[PDB]
């Protein structure tokens, strides 16, 4: 489908509530494999298992290795914009 | 539907 931009609100004591797989070294996007119930990703209601995370807060993750992408994602705070597309 | 490379068993992180 189309690119969507979705806002997630994460409190400082919370994680994002996603499992992510993929990355440049695998020739696939950064992908959401699980959405954990009640955590910020679930609450925003705009993200699905199978979504590729193209960018977070304007950080392009289309050509980044797994670990680096996870690091960038885990550094995000507050109101976080995900640019996603369903694969 | 079907076979997407992005569905294959790959290293995963929980965040």
């Amino acid at each position: 489908g189309p690119i969507r931009k979705v806002l997630l609100l994460k409190e400082d004591h919370e994680g994002l509530g996603i499992s992510i797989t993929g990355g440049k070294e695998h020739g696939v996007p950064i992908l959401i494999s699980e959405i954990h119930p009640g955590q910020p990703a679930d609450r925003c209601g705009g993200l699905h298992v199978g979504d590729a995370i193209l960018a977070v807060n304007g950080v392009n993750l289309r050509d980044t290795k797994h670990k680096e992408a996870v690091t960038i994602l885990s550094q995000q705070r507050g109101e976080i914009e995900f640019e996603v597309v369903y694969v | 539907w079907x076979f997407k490379k992005a569905n294959s068993r790959l290293p995963t992180s929980i965040i």
